[PDB]
RNA sequence: GAGCUGUAAGUAAGCUUUGAUCCAGAGAUUUCCGAAUGGGGAAACCCAGCAUGAGUUAUGUCAUGUUAUCGAUAUGUGAAUACAUAGCAUAUCAGAAGGCACACCCGGAGAACUGAAACAUCUUAGUACCCGGAGGAAGAGAAAGAAAAUUCGAUUCCCUUAGUAGCGGCGAGCGAAACGGGAAGAGCCCAAACCAACGUUGGGGUUGUAGGACACUCUAGUUACAAAGGACGACAUUAGACGAAUCAUCUGGAAAGAUGAAUCAAAGAAGGUAAUAAUCCUGUAGUCGAAAAUGUUGUCUCUCUUGAGUGGAUCCUGAGUACGACGGAGCACGUGAAAUUCCGUCGGAAUCUGGGAGGACCAUCUCCUAAGGCUAAAUACUCUCUAGUGACCGAUAGUGAACCAGUACCGUGAGGGAAAGGUGAAAAGCACCCCGGAAGGGGAGUGAAAUAGAACCUGAAACCGUGUGCU
RNA sequence: UGAGUAGCGAAAGACGGGUGAGAAUCCCGUCCACCGAUUGACUAAGGUUUCCAGAGGAAGGCUCGUCCGCUCUGGGUUAGUCGGGUCCUAAGCUGAGGCCGACAGGCGUAGGCGAUGGAUAACAGGUUGAUAUUCCUGUACCACCUAUAAUCGUAUCG
């Protein structure tokens, strides 16, 4: 139950394939970074996804 | 529809072509008991009437006295009952 | 109030009797201090002691059907004066 | 479709209930158990009465 | 408008023309468990607090209301730590919970048996099972479209294109779209440039034949989208009422059958009547009827409302977006010469001389204007309510269940799962006599029939007994 | 069909008198026989009316039955002190906030639930066909409430 605060990233499924092309069950996960973000509250510590952190975000 | 307490014409039946007083009413299985005809003996040893199909008996004509159907007409503000052939209330 | 329900009048209740102690079918939910309160406001009598007691269900049968009767509860109450003079 | 002609006041409804319920209904059951009671249509007359009494009393709130 | 207190007998005691019983609309009461919600618990039980009240000289005892969790709104709200902010105690909320038709729809996650006459790519199959969210339908939907005509113009569904073009250990196999013919068919609202307040709320503005801000002389309530609450009479359901026409004889227990004479028909559909009935009964064709509740509709109320084109100085038209690389998925299309579009990681543009597409890619032409949001109809399905039909079954058949069947019974449990219909038209269900302790039988009697006697319509075979002609 | 064949589940019965339509099998009495660290007396679990009285003999009883744990009709279980709750906690279970996890959910703090353990006020005798620390008789004990009082306003409760 962890996805990105600021956008949405989510985990994926997909397939893991070999060279005789055998397919089995894989995830691709988000690079999230718990990080401290200004609240308006308390300023608490939330999962925050590498690419939100780009173009400029509070810390 | 054969109300209690009338005289009636039996048209089928042993005892059919007899005129009786209806003394009896039974509206849930449709059987009227017509006092003289369709005699019973039970053994307890009494002999007592059995019931008859109201679709066996005709109304008696008061001036005729023949067998004649039923029609309404609204005389009144209420409902009543006369006699086909004719036009006499029953 | 109608916490009582039936007098009950049987063989052990009729020498019961000469003991002042009289049995009646009293509600399912009912304590007998309920009951106490309940004699002496109907027959204007001073009571001693109340006694009480639960039954089961009884399976009979008649016919092709089997069930259960009713659960009853039985009371036995003390009298020291007066009499309730059931007919 | 009965004969409600229960229209006195509220007051005497209440009267009305310990009479009917309490004292008749109470004993005419003691009376069969027993067993001295013919008549025993009545048991139905009284009981039919208290749930008029009751309708007419929520009636009036 | 005359009987009634269900199956169910039967005996009591009752009610009813001063309108019983019954049918329909509208109200009141509604124990306990169960999301179960004062606390606990082995569901249908036990144990409390707070506020009033009923009884006791007083405790004991009882009745009525309220007290769960989370969330959203006002107030009081030291901390550690100066102001504050976590925690907290109250007040309010038709806020949420759980079930439901194992039907229809959209998402997350996602097999194997089997085929390839073995098998791993492939197929089964994005099927079965599970979880989540709804709705009466859901989903899609107003061109960064299809194409190559002297073009069309939102989406959805049916026919055809067509087993074609294609994909494929090029094996097994998988398999389209555009055009064309039809059902149905309305389109609009936001971000920015600009304008005055204290970043907020109002106005303005929604686009490709390029639209708008800015300067220029400049006038249809659509409550199914397009803005959101209510008042005005006509049909339709939820009880019903009128409604034509037949008499004789024969057989028979009984006539509706046969022999003869009549009638009606906007009514010859059907069921019941002692046997096969247009004219015996309930009905049918036709017409009429509504206190009261609930739907649809249409004529006024009511609530909003700025209707048109030439000029383009300058400004605005959706950014970590489009796109690329790496590893996957989905398009009929297995990475292949793979365009078109989604996810994870990392880089990362331009601003109408702009940008995207036309199956790698470049140039020329043609079409269009992404990165914000809503929208009825044609379409799919049946646990139920009313009215109907069948060259569909007729008790080993038809639902597992025509009988009080998910019952008996079997298992710790999830779970599995039967057999059993028929007297007679009418109970008229054998008064009475004889053998016993009774069951049963022989007479008499009821009935057309009693070898129709309730283990009751007909009553085959296997099989079991008695007597006889020939051996 | 096997076939009136196998079997009828450890074991000592005999006689007299009654009931009765019907008696080796049912009642009453006498004698003999068997167990007696148990075939005797209580009670926990489990079963749920099989317990008592009066009637009956289709089916059940591996035979018969006048009998029964079988059928019909009526009856039977009485607590301030006994075991459990209004007391307490083991091992385990569930957990407000909180942590983790595609969904469903997993774990866990404060706090609760939970005896097989701890704490806790009664004995003797009699009585019915069926109840007995429960009913009755006699003698006790523990907690709580109400009105004067000995002694008490620094007491006293915590």
């Amino acid at each position: 139950g962890k996805q990105c605060f600021v956008t949405g990233r989510k985990a994926s499924t997909g397939n893991r394939r070999s060279h005789a092309l055998n397919s089995t069950k894989r995830r691709w996960n988000a690079n999230l970074q718990k990080v401290r973000i200004l609240v308006d509250g308390k300023p608490k510590k939330v999962w925050v996804s590498a690419r939100a952190l780009k173009s400029g975000k509070v810390t | 529809h054969i109300k209690k307490g009338d005289n009636v014409k039996v048209i089928a039946g042993k005892d059919k072509g007899k005129e009786g007083k209806v003394i009896a009413t039974l509206p849930k299985k449709d059987r009227v008991v017509v006092e003289g005809v369709n005699i019973m003996k039970k053994h307890q040893i009494l002999e007592t009437e059995a019931a008859i199909h109201v679709s066996n008996v005709q109304l008696l004509d008061p001036k005729t006295n023949e067998p004649t159907r039923v029609g309404y007409k609204f005389v009144d503000g209420k409902k009543v009952r006369i006699a086909k052939k004719s036009g006499e209330e029953i | 109030r109608d916490i009582l329900k039936r007098p009950v009048i049987t063989e052990k209740s009729s020498e019961a009797m000469a003991e002042d102690k009289y049995t009646f079918d009293v509600d399912t939910r009912v304590n007998k201090t309920q009951v106490k309160m309940a004699v002496e406001e109907i027959f204007n009598v001073k009571v001693a002691s109340v006694n009480i007691m639960n039954y089961k269900p009884k399976k009979k049968r008649m016919g092709r059907y089997q069930g259960y009767t009713n659960k009853r509860r039985k009371a036995i109450v003390t009298l020291k004066e007066g009499s309730d003079d059931l007919f | 479709m009965k004969a409600k002609e229960i229209r006195d006041l509220t007051t005497s409804e209440i009267e009305e209930q310990i009479k009917s319920s309490k004292e008749e209904l109470f004993n005419l059951r003691f009376q069969l158990a027993t067993g001295q009671l013919e008549e025993t249509a009545r048991i139905r007359t009284v009981r039919k009465t208290i749930a008029r009494l009751k309708t007419v009393a929520r009636e009036r709130e």
